[PDB]
RNA sequence: CCCCGAAAGCUAUUUAGGUAGCGCCUCGGACGAAUACCAUAGGGGGUAGAGCACUGUUUCGGCACCGAUGCAAACUCCGAAUACCUAUGAGUACUAUCCGGGAGACAGACUGCGGGUGCUAACGUCCGUAGUCAAGAGGAAAACAAUCCAGACCGCCAGCUAAGGCCCCAAAAUCAUAGUUAAGUGGGAAACGAUGUGGGAAGGCAUAGACAGCUAUAGUCGAGUCGGCCUGCGCGGAAGAUGUAACGGG
């Protein structure tokens, strides 16, 4: 008899608008365990590090800054 | 007689021969060195 | 500036999206021959489907 | 009959041999070499069998370098057990084999004794072999 | 001028993998020119020759000559390629000397 | 109904001599079974024989290539437990010659009455003298 | 008689050969480019490969460190091709979407590719992805659901082709030009063994005379000879039970 047989039901992580997109205000845009995208301009972030739009615009991914983080951000 | 899948000369007296599509050892000194590949 | 297309081979056990492209430049069986304008767009579809059509350039 | 000392896992997925050795390929310790033509596995007991011959024939007179070691666990079900019912339990280990890897390098002899020694230890194992030198470039 | 390999230009519709095999097919070695205040070169070998001038030793340490028709250039050996399973030369690169 | 089947009473059956002498064995088999089906004639009809009468003499000289005289091997089952005989080329054509021709003439024609009636129509001679002088057969060179 | 045409999946179930909601079929209504194929533009990734910068593991030296050297589904300093999302656009096509009536189905199979398990066993078992069968006839593979070619409205004693073929059974070349094989290899099978033959790149000795044989290195003779490497096609290794029976036959 095996002591293995178990796991857990999914999550749905990942990216949910690309770049390019137009969003409006509230609409999600990364699903993500941790930080591995950070909040640029017009964009907030969740309890659970969820990333949302606060303003319609377009989205635009980048890398930024002095220790190389992933922003997202929203132009309007 | 040697019935065996590989033949080799053995000594310096034995000699490599082909008859009948066989190839066969035959030694001119010591007897027990003739082989027949099969 | 127009080419003329012919299929040559049968498209019934193809990939889906070559099935498309064949119904997207209008060939409808064997032997058939069209001639369409000579565009990118439709330079793509010809080529997806290369291994069962004929192009008289 | 070498082994890891210990491991992080006990069993591992069979997985597949493809591609050529780019690496590990090349006379690097000594100055004569054995090396396989054609992929397969290698086991422990072989790789001590084949150390043995070529060390019996060179009296000890140079030294060898072993350049496989079996990293990799096997697998067998106890015999007369059904399909299922869990993975089996760990037999022996062994090394994967791609074309051009090289097995044994020799130091310090004469060629026609190292020669002689790796046509003795290649009647040992499961592939074909072939011998070569070190070399500028 | 002891040394000298007798080879043919490579171009653009010679150069890629299928290129590359198919000149191997035909018995021939690519190989690459580059060096100081010129732009890299790409050339066609001899098999036969290059296998010949590898055998000697002072190929390695000694300035080679390479013709292609009327251009001549003199280099170094600077980096070779072998197959991993039967040790046949593959690819050839030579620093300008 | 325009494409017309031969008649059996209408079709001339032609005498022809043949020597085997220095022949291959299956080359000049399949000749004869053309000729013997009627396969040369423009009037044939898969359902009629139109073929041919063949006559062959010299039937011992004829000749296998390669090694198949000693080893080509014949066989035969009498249908009694473990009755399987065996033969080989060069001991059954000194023995029987016209069977070497029989068996290798009759796997070229179909299976079936029609074949057997054609098979009929070819006679195998050991020697250089056949007793159809009155049938007038023409010599014929294939 | 005419038209269209599935599924053997997901979730739950004292449920597992039953049933229910969704997915897939059909009919009616509304409404037309909002749809798809392809091109161009924008975008995130951590797989194949690779590597040792972390976590583990490995061999040899020097003094845990230093120099070389390997490995990894649960390692990553790196990192594709494809897939996927969005916008614009030519051409082709009854496409997409919404509201209602009626269902069936929830036992699948094989083949290729990527894998777990099993012995890199099984016409084995469990997933992902595509094709065929299921529900599909015709030609080829001797016969042969699942392979190759190809999608049958009806009739014709007309023509051109696909896969596969052109000596006879049995339709079409005993066709043409160069080579290889002697094993009926073709028309079953390995490690290994061998002056079988064809081709290729080099090397050693040699008409101040080379190899073999012979006379006690010299010597009679009169041109090649010697030993390896790469490669094409062949040989042995090769033993079973009713009947040749491992080209369909000749
Ligand atoms: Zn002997």
């Amino acid at each position: 008899s095996t002591k293995n047989g178990r796991d857990s039901n999914p999550k749905m992580l990942g990216v949910k608008v690309y770049g390019g997109q137009t969003v409006t205000a509230g609409n999600i845009i990364v699903r993500q365990r941790g930080t591995e995208f950070h909040a640029g301009a017009n964009v907030g972030m969740g309890r659970d590090h969820t990333l949302f739009a606060t303003a319609d615009g377009v989205v635009k991914f980048e890398v930024k800054g002095q220790f190389g983080r992933r922003y997202v951000k929203v132009e309007t | 007689m040697k019935v065996q899948a590989s033949v080799k000369k053995i000594c310096g007296s034995c000699k490599v021969i082909r008859r009948n599509g066989v190839i066969r050892v035959i030694c001119s000194a010591e007897p027990r060195h003739k082989q027949r590949q099969g | 500036k127009t080419i003329k297309v012919t299929q040559t081979k049968s498209s019934s056990h193809r990939l889906k999206n070559h099935k498309l492209c064949l119904q997207g430049l209008g060939l409808r069986r064997i032997g058939h021959t069209v001639e369409v304008q000579d565009t990118p767009s439709n330079r793509g579809m010809i080529n997806k489907v290369y291994y069962m059509v004929s192009v008289e350039e | 009959m070498l082994q890891p000392k210990r491991t992080k896992f006990r069993k591992v997925h069979k997985g597949r041999n493809t591609g050529l050795a780019h690496r590990g390929s090349t006379v690097s310790f000594g100055s004569i070499a054995i090396k396989a033509t054609e992929r397969g596995r290698m086991t422990a007991r072989q790789i001590e069998a084949a150390r043995r011959t070529i060390s019996r024939r060179i009296k000890r007179g140079g030294k060898i370098f072993i350049r496989v070691f079996p990293d990799k666990p096997i697998t067998e079900k106890p015999l007369e057990v059904r399909m299922g019912n869990g993975k089996g339990n760990v037999e022996y280990w062994v090394c994967e084999i791609k074309p051009g890897k090289i097995l044994y390098e020799i130091e310090g002899v004469n060629e026609d004794l190292a020669r002689e020694a790796f046509a003795l230890a290649a009647a040992k194992l499961p592939f074909k072999t072939t011998i070569v030198t070190r070399t500028v470039m | 001028a002891n040394f000298v390999l007798n080879a043919q230009a490579r171009a653009e519709d010679k150069q890629g993998k299928g290129a590359s095999r198919r000149l191997r097919r035909e018995s021939l070695v690519p190989a690459i020119i580059y060096g100081g205040n010129a732009e890299p070169v790409a050339v066609t070998l001899e098999l036969r020759e290059l296998v010949k001038a590898l055998e000697s030793n002072v190929f390695f340490e000694e300035v080679v000559e390479i013709k292609v028709g009327d251009k001549v250039e003199n280099v170094k050996i600077q980096a070779l390629q072998r197959h991993p399973a039967k040790n046949t030369p593959m690819h050839a690169d030579f620093k300008r000397a | 109904m325009k494409t017309l089947s031969a008649k059996p009473a209408e079709v001339q059956h032609d005498w022809f001599v043949v020597d085997a002498t220095g022949k291959t064995l299956g080359r000049l088999a399949t000749e004869i079974a053309r000729r013997l089906r009627g396969k040369h004639k423009t009037s044939y009809t898969p359902h009629v024989d139109t073929g041919d009468y063949i006559i062959v003499i010299n039937a011992e000289q004829v000749q296998v290539t390669g090694n198949k005289a000693l080893d080509k091997k014949y066989y035969r089952h009498t249908e009694f437990p473990g009755g399987l005989k065996e033969t080989n080329f060069e001991k059954l054509v000194a023995h029987k010659p016209e069977e070497i021709f029989e068996r290798a003439v009759k796997g070229m024609l179909p299976k079936g009455p029609l074949g057997y009636a054609m098979i009929k129509k070819m006679k195998v001679y050991a020697g250089s003298e056949h007793p159809h002088a009155a049938q007038q057969p023409q010599v014929l060179d294939i």
